[PDB]
């Protein structure tokens, strides 16, 4: 029954000096770097015909496949007992237009038995068929759907490939780096037509380009090696 | 859940950048982290309950949404778009007498829920439209890679909160809780323990604010002070360079996941060296529900795909985007 | 804050031509201490009363009495 | 290599018939952009003075890391380019 | 010595009791047929639900009469912009074109020359009000305070082109609300 | 723990007199708040270098092919080396400069040494490395989570 | 020969995980299908196999604790690789993949290789 | 004053919170209709797509005389963020009729509710039955 | 003091644990009140 | 799951004389379902017309010699066919799709501006 | 829906019962037992045979993983 006080004037404590304690961030990831790089040695020994490289970066790994190989690779990631990655939970590509294969598509899995996540790079052009995952991960088949729907990747073995993301008869994959930003066509009403209709495009502002004020020189430098010493290579001794 | 938002794409670049929060930062991003979760399961769990045909719950807890985005906009100046998350910490501090206005709201919150829980967790109406609606077995649910709660309602306790922590969530005491039917019953029962965890949570980062900066100590990726910045020549010349050109990211590439509300939401950010991100792919926890919700609904009625819809917590912007 | 001792104890202080224009624009009969009244001629009013909920202790009186913008 | 990759694109025939395009390195990257349309670049607008265009292309700007990316690439999709030597 | 040698894992091992136990029969419960009966037939639960929702009936409704009452808004509300002069009535934007680089949605456009006088001044500053998203971006980066949003909300129009704030507009609006632009900056100085 | 509190020990608007004590007569759990805020206690006062240039010290992205990975099960680790000196050291690591198939490298080399980096534990298998080691669970019970009881068909799961 | 062998049960107890039952004869499953691995793995796989040498390794110890334990909780503490229920579909599906791994040939050569420029980002060779 | 449930976007949240209680838009006599033929009011709250462009003008088109729109949002009166975007419409009224402009984004509760304050001002100014007496 | 900090005391703990504490009478005694009713009521009617 | 109405499994054909039978399959049942385009779209031309341009669109790629992008029209090919059937397609952008189609000299461009 | 009217008939055919209870006295109201006593047995028919639940067309089985091991 006694009264609610008023927390605001409650004593607060004082503070003086507080600035940060320093400290390389990349360091906690020590520990998960080199059993990442024995893991990804793990799989490449298991695989050597399917694995072109691995890389590991902080706390993620890497695997290199070829079209030709990823559905052995997600199978072997996904069956056997000491990586029992079950759950592919992305499914995303990127568009380098530098390589003869344009696209870099990626599969992020999740294991929930080991608390461990892996990804799996494989590469692709316009025209170059690449396996279908849904067969393995039936989580896969609209991952690969938007995929193919912002791209073109061609994903041979999809039960049900289409549109997901653009209009009914979209002409065009927005996220190849060649497609612009706002398109080529806008809808209006037509009051003749009675209908919306389809015209070329036409912008009251114009968008504009400050991008052009990319640094004349470059911001980062080399950066700092953190391979494990478990992973350079030795060196010879001088002589006797 | 917007500011659940801004955290992983703020906690992918400030992992690409190498960088981190100082310690207060951390709190705030958990503690507001916490209050949107409350903010995303009032939304959730009322308009699921109201699309079965319970109107009053709806009601009561939107008045607590009031009161939540109140804490909103007094942090950030909008009450639902908060650009407050951002890499390096948090735009602005918390204004003087914040934190007694949320433990004072924390103080009654627990009635709310009760009340809630009054007109559905026993119903027995209520238990009709939900149990043996919508089973998951916990293979189906791996597979199609459901997570979140469309995961731990089918057995699997797993939460990225503690698979990979992150911004003082190993600070702070919270349980997950696991169903055992993977229905639409079992869900809302997690989603309503969810609740309280979180008021746990937010009653605990009240307690255990710590003092010193919210953003990072750095000007190449964080403004300056103003009154700084108009005195200092290299703050002025921070401070214009910031937002004209933004800070420039080292090239590389990230995939980094936090426990969105709705479940896992994780962004695949490409880095080329420069001011821009070469490529970013949004993973929607709610683009991989709908993709499993035929499997889902086969078989039962059409009120029962309401039921269904209302279980998977579909935000279509974030399905979209 | 619903009740009806407090319309009426309002109804009381305000009077029948004050109150009418709250049950005109206002939909409620509420009273307060005037505060003030700007350049366009609205007066502002704070409300004492103890029954009155947290967000609804400052209230404005229109000018117009069929509209108020 | 030779494939008219252009038919499966999904972009408009303009960019094949039409629009030239420029190869560069302006100064470590290659870059291709579009020759401004002859009319309709640019029309003020006599609202509000915005600078109004149909040109959808014009703001796009591609990169690349080699000389042979830019050309191969150009190729691929069919475009009219030319090589500004630097 | 971990569990790799047999391909285990510490996050592999279920706790203790993990394992469900065995479901109940019908001999196994705690209730009489009766009672379950009488709970069943005479709607126990949904009795008490009514109950509960008839408190609510009693107590004070949370409603506000806007637009005789307004809700709480704090100093750091993002509304509607305004550009800004000095006390000696010359204005503080020197055309330094920051805002309209940070802008997210582009919905600034500047145009600045030499002023007669000889200043650094702008002559075209509109803001797109439907293309703006309202995020405070341009607030943030003026180093003179010229560029504000005040905490108006209540400027609905008729017409799309009413939305498009010119500079005579935007330094209109800086003279209507300067004094509620002063109490926010005042406020929410120690926080910027 | 967080048991039931009190209502006057909540920052909202209660009853008083006589009312209080019908209040406390007619609901069914009358510890509960009202959920309308205090007026005179909540919001009463309105709101109105290199040394630590991380950045730059960024991990290096550093990949490794079977041409490398061969080199370390053949020639060893500069923290576990295998290798010899001199002009013979040079002449083994330079044979890593090409191509060189680790399928290859795995048919002739001793097991003792593939046991020994490629596997781990004396030849078991390598697992799938975790995120968090100090990610542990363990059932609990109501009178500690104060949850639903054991009947309801969910359960909770503390840290361990 | 018909070795008919329950992998997974689709009727009994629940164990905690929606759709797995629990399987009424553990260890006898366990013990059958781990000593087919090891048989199926001299059978098809060389001896020069990394992965062979890692399945034999915890094959055996696995085998090694239903052997030698009559707890199912001592058994899953042991092993830490989920229930045996769950157990039984890691061993079945690790079968699985010997007969895939086999008609693979995964421990030969590199199929295909990547291109030069194929693992290049913006000019850094990874 | 009966508007259809046409929340598209994170501005139909804003349009959700007016009939929360702290608002509470029926009291006002606003009640939203699920079916445009119950309906007199379209809040368009959200961005409009191509995708959805025929099926917002068609949805427009069944509902019965008089109908206004509202359009709430920086994405329904001109695009807002997505204004560049290849896949969004610049404004709606490219495609339905527009009778006021509610800014933010998102608008307000308030700000929402001072537009239908303003479409009411201009409904009470209406004179279809003097029109027919003194300009027909 | 230029920053908003728990007070040194800490904040008073709240309440987050269920509470729906059973109410009414054992279903024993409403079902006696239900045959009382009922017998009571038909010696009305059969009084009528 | 199940695959929608009318799919069908994407696969990389290897074989052009397999692909020329699976084109003039697609081919033919474009035309059988041209009356059923009239009905579901409510087209303001016969389905006579209808099967006129289902052929010129056909004979665009009659000569397209390179096997990969063979597929990738196939595929598109059939896509198109399961929006079409499906009434998937809003009839606003069937009616446009029909409403497609001299050039004018030098003088008359340079009159106006050009192009 | 079929069902529904053999029931609605029986309902309809005590109302010549409600009005005449007393002066059929003890004899009408053992034919009214046996009326509703042969009527009974149709419910007893119908809860056996499970005649009023709703009649789906798919039906979820649970198929056991088996594997025929060599
Ligand atoms: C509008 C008009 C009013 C209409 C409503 C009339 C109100 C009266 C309601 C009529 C029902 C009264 C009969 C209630 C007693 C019968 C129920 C009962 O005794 O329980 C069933 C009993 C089994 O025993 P059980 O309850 O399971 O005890 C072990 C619990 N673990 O099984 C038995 O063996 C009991 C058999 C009957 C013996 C008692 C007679
Ligand atoms: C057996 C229940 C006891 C019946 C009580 C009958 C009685 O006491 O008589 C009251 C009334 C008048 O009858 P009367 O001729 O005056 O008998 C002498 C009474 N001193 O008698 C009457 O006229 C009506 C008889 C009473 C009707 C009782 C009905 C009880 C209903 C059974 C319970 C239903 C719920 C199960
Ligand atoms: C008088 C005419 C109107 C009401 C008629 C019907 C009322 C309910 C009868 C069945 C109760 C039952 O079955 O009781 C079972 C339960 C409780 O028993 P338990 O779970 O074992 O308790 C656990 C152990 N205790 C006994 C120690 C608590 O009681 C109730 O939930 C009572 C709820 C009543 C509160 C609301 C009253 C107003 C309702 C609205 C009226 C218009
Ligand atoms: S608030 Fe943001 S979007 Fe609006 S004008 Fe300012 S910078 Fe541009
Ligand atoms: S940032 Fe301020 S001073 Fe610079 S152009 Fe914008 S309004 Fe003017
Ligand atoms: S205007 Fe803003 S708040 Fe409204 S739908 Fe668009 S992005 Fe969301």
């Amino acid at each position: 029954e006694e009264p609610l006080p008023v927390l605001r004037d409650l004593p607060r404590p004082e503070y003086g000096e507080l600035h940060a304690p320093v400290y390389n961030p990349a360091e906690k990831y020590k520990e998960q770097i080199e059993e990442l790089h024995k893991f990804g040695r793990y799989i490449m020994g298991c695989l050597p015909k399917f694995v072109q490289q691995f890389s590991v970066w902080k706390d993620e790994l890497v695997i290199y496949v070829a079209p030709s190989a990823l559905t052995q690779v997600a199978t072997f990631l996904k069956d056997h007992t000491s990586a029992q990655f079950k759950a592919c939970m992305d499914v995303t590509a990127a568009d380098y237009p530098t390589r003869t294969n344009r696209f870099d598509v990626v599969y992020n899995l999740l294991s929930v038995r080991h608390n461990s996540r892996i990804r799996i790079k494989t590469y692709a052009s316009e025209v170059s068929p690449v396996p279908s995952v849904v067969p393995l991960f039936q989580g896969a088949n609209w991952f690969e759907r938007e995929t193919y729907d912002l791209f073109g990747i061609f994903f041979e073995g999809h039960p049900d490939l289409r549109r997901i993301m653009t209009d009914y008869g979209f002409q065009g994959h927005p996220l190849r780096k060649d497609f612009p930003t706002t398109g080529y066509t806008e809808v209006r009403y037509d009051a003749e037509k009675r209908r919306v209709v389809y015209e070329p495009l036409e912008l009251t502002q114009a968008w504009r380009n400050f991008t052009v004020g990319s640094s004349v020189w470059e911001q980062v430098g080399d950066g700092k090696d953190f391979t494990p010493e478990s992973f350079k290579l030795p060196t010879p001794a001088p002589d006797p | 859940s917007m500011m659940t938002n801004e955290q992983v794409f703020s906690l992918a670049v400030e992992k690409l950048l190498n960088l981190e929060v100082p310690e207060r930062g951390q709190y705030i991003r958990t503690l507001f982290g916490e209050i949107t979760r409350v903010l995303n399961h009032l939304m959730s769990v009322l308009s699921h309950a109201m699309d079965v045909g319970a109107l009053t719950p709806f009601l009561w807890g939107f008045e607590e949404r009031e009161k939540l985005m109140e804490f909103y906009e007094r942090v950030s100046g909008a009450r639902l778009h908060s650009a407050y998350v951002r890499p390096g910490g948090v735009s602005q501090d918390l204004p003087a007498g914040l934190l007694d206005d949320i433990y004072m709201w924390a103080t009654q919150f627990g009635d709310r829920l009760d009340e809630t829980e009054e007109l559905l967790t026993d119903s027995r109406i209520w238990k009709q439209r939900t149990i043996g609606i919508g089973e998951v077995t916990a293979e189906d649910a791996l597979n199609y890679g459901l997570s979140g709660v469309m995961l731990r309602g089918s057995g699997v306790p797993f939460d990225i909160r503690k698979s990979q922590p992150y911004d003082a969530y190993d600070k702070v005491d919270f349980d997950i809780a696991v169903g055992t039917k993977g229905d639409c019953y079992d869900r809302y029962l997690i989603r309503m323990t969810e609740f309280r965890q979180s008021l746990r949570i937010i009653e605990q980062c009240c307690n255990q604010m710590p003092p010193g900066p919210v953003k990072v100590e750095d000007f190449k990726v964080a403004p300056p002070p103003r009154a700084l910045m108009k005195e200092d020549m290299e703050a002025l010349i921070h401070h214009f360079l910031l937002y004209t050109k933004g800070y420039a990211v080292p090239a590389g590439e990230t995939y980094t996941a936090i426990e969105a509300p709705k479940g896992e939401m994780a962004v695949y950010v490409v880095s080329d060296g420069s001011e821009r991100p070469y490529r970013c792919k949004i993973r929607a926890p709610g683009f991989a529900h709908l993709g499993a919700f035929d499997h889902i609904a086969r078989g039962h009625f059409l009120p029962d795909a309401v039921a269904i819809i209302g279980t998977m917590d579909l935000v279509f912007g974030e399905v979209d985007r | 804050s619903s009740s009806i001792q407090r319309t009426l104890r309002n109804l009381w202080k305000n009077g029948f031509k004050k109150s009418f224009k709250q049950l005109q624009g206002y939909n409620d009969i509420k009273s307060g201490r005037l505060v003030g009244t700007d350049s366009f001629g609205n007066k502002f009013y704070e409300v004492d009363d103890p029954v009155e909920i947290h967000m609804r202790t400052r209230f404005v009186e229109y000018t117009g009495f069929w509209r108020q913008d | 290599t030779d494939l008219a990759k252009e038919l499966v694109s999904g972009a408009p025939k303009e960019l094949i018939t039409e629009r030239v395009a420029r190869i560069y390195q302006e100064t470590e990257t290659w870059k291709i952009d579009w020759d401004i349309l002859n009319k309709g670049n640019r029309w003020e607008n006599d609202l509000m003075g915005y600078q109004s265009s149909s040109d959808y292309m014009q703001g796009t700007i591609l990169k690349f890391d080699t000389r042979e990316g830019a050309i191969r690439f150009a190729k691929g999709q069919g475009w009219d380019y030319y090589i500004q030597e630097p | 010595p971990t569990l790799a040698l047999t391909s285990g894992s510490i996050q592999g091992t279920h706790p203790e009791g993990f394992r469900l136990p065995r479901p109940k029969t019908w001999e196994e419960s705690s209730e009489s047929a009766l009672s379950k009966a009488t709970k069943w037939y005479l709607l126990s639960e949904i009795f008490r639900g009514l109950y509960i929702t008839l408190e609510m009936y009693f107590r004070a409704p949370y409603t506000i009469y806007y637009p005789f009452e307004k809700g709480p808004v704090s100093p750091r509300f993002r509304g509607e912009h305004a550009l800004r002069r000095y006390p000696s009535g010359e204005e503080r934007c020197i055309a330094c074109k920051l805002c309209e680089a940070v802008c997210p949605a582009q919905a600034i456009t500047i145009e600045a020359e030499e002023r007669i006088d000889g200043s650094r001044r702008t002559y075209k500053y509109d803001i797109d009000m439907t293309k703006c998203i309202y995020c405070g971006y341009c607030q943030e980066s003026c180093p003179v305070d010229a560029i504000v949003e005040t905490p108006n909300v209540e400027y609905a129009t008729e017409t799309r082109e009413e939305l498009l704030y010119n500079k005579e507009k935007l330094l209109a609006n800086g003279d209507k609300w300067e004094q509620e632009i002063q109490y926010a900056l005042d406020a929410d100085a120690p926080y910027r | 723990s967080g048991g039931p509190v009190p209502v006057f020990k909540k920052y909202t608007t209660g009853s008083k007199g006589i009312w209080e004590k019908i209040r406390q007569l007619l609901t069914l759990v009358p510890n509960r708040s009202t959920g309308n805020p205090l007026v005179k206690n909540y919001r009463v006062p309105p709101p109105g270098y290199y040394d630590r240039d991380h950045r730059r010290n960024y991990p290096r992205l550093v990949a490794f092919d079977q041409t490398k990975v061969s080199g370390l099960l053949t020639l060893g680790s500069a923290q576990n080396p295998r290798i010899s000196v001199g002009e013979k050291g040079q002449k083994e690591l330079a044979v890593f400069d090409q191509s060189v198939s680790l399928s290859s490298t795995l048919a002739t080399i001793d097991p003792k040494v593939v046991k020994s980096e490629l596997l781990a534990e004396g030849g078991s298998p390598v697992v799938a490395p975790s995120l968090n080691k100090k990610m542990k669970f363990r059932l609990t019970e109501e009178s500690e989570h104060g949850m639903y009881p054991e009947d309801y068909p969910i359960r909770i799961f503390a840290q361990n | 020969q018909a070795q008919e062998i329950l992998i997974k049960a689709n009727k009994g107890n629940p164990t905690g995980l929606t759709g797995l039952f629990q399987h009424p004869s553990p260890r006898p499953t366990l013990i059958t299908l781990y000593k087919a691995t090891l048989k199926n793995l001299e059978e098809k796989i060389p001896k020069e196999s990394v992965y062979r040498t890692a399945v034999e390794a915890f094959t055996k110890e696995r085998l090694s604790i239903v052997e030698n334990n009559e707890i199912i909780e001592d058994i899953e503490k042991k092993i830490g690789s989920g229930l045996v229920e769950e157990l039984i579909v890691q061993a079945n599906e690790e079968y699985d993949l010997i007969d895939k791994m086999a008609e693979w040939k995964a421990w030969e050569e590199l199929e295909e290789k990547p291109l030069d420029d194929q693992w290049t980002y913006f000019g850094k060779k990874l | 004053f009966w508007p259809m449930t046409f929340g598209l976007a994170c501005c139909a949240v804003e349009m959700m919170h007016v009939s929360a209680p702290r608002y509470d838009q029926d009291r006002l006599g606003i009640i939203f209709r699920a079916s445009p033929r119950q309906s007199d009011i379209m809040i368009v709250a959200g961005t409009v797509t191509n995708k959805m462009a025929p099926a917002l003008r068609q949805v427009y088109d069944q509902m019965p005389y008089p109908r206004w729109v509202i359009s709430m949002g920086s994405c329904a009166n001109g695009g807002g963020y997505y204004h560049y975007s290849y896949s969004v419409v610049r404004g709606v009224d490219r495609i339905v009729p527009v009778d006021i402009y509610v800014p933010g984004c998102p608008p307000t509760s308030e700000a929402l509710m001072y537009g239908v304050f303003q479409l009411q001002k201009k409904m009470m100014d209406g004179q279809t039955h003097r029109m027919w007496y003194r300009s027909y | 003091a230029t920053q908003d900090l728990p007070p040194i005391s800490g904040y008073a703990p709240i309440q987050w644990k269920r509470n729906l504490p059973s109410r009414g009478f054992r279903p024993v005694i409403w079902f006696l009140g239900l045959c009382t009713a009922t017998g009571y009521g038909f010696y009305q009617i059969s009084l009528a | 799951t199940n695959p929608t109405a009318f799919a069908q499994t994407t696969r990389y054909v290897k074989d052009s004389t397999e692909m020329r039978t699976l084109v003039l399959n697609l081919y033919r049942r474009y035309l059988r379902h041209s009356r059923g385009f009239v009905n579901n779209y409510n087209l303001d031309i016969p389905a006579s017309q209808v099967r006129t341009k289902i052929r010129q669109e056909f004979e665009r790629q009659r000569f397209v010699k390179d096997l990969p992008l063979k597929n990738v029209l196939y595929m598109k090919a059939q896509m198109e066919f399961q929006e079409l059937v499906n009434f998937w397609k809003q009839q606003c952008h069937v009616m446009q799709y029909f409403e497609s189609i001299k050039g004018d000299s030098f003088v008359q461009k340079f009159l106006k501006g050009a192009q | 829906a079929l069902l529904f009217l053999p029931f609605d008939l029986e309902v309809s055919s005590m109302l010549p019962y409600i009005v005449s209870i007393y002066s059929v006295g003890i004899y009408g109201l053992i034919i009214f037992i046996l009326f509703l006593l042969i009527l009974i047995v149709g419910f007893i028919y119908e809860f056996n045979t499970k005649s009023l639940s709703i009649t789906t067309i798919l039906h979820k089985k649970n198929k056991a993983l088996v594997k025929n091991l060599y």
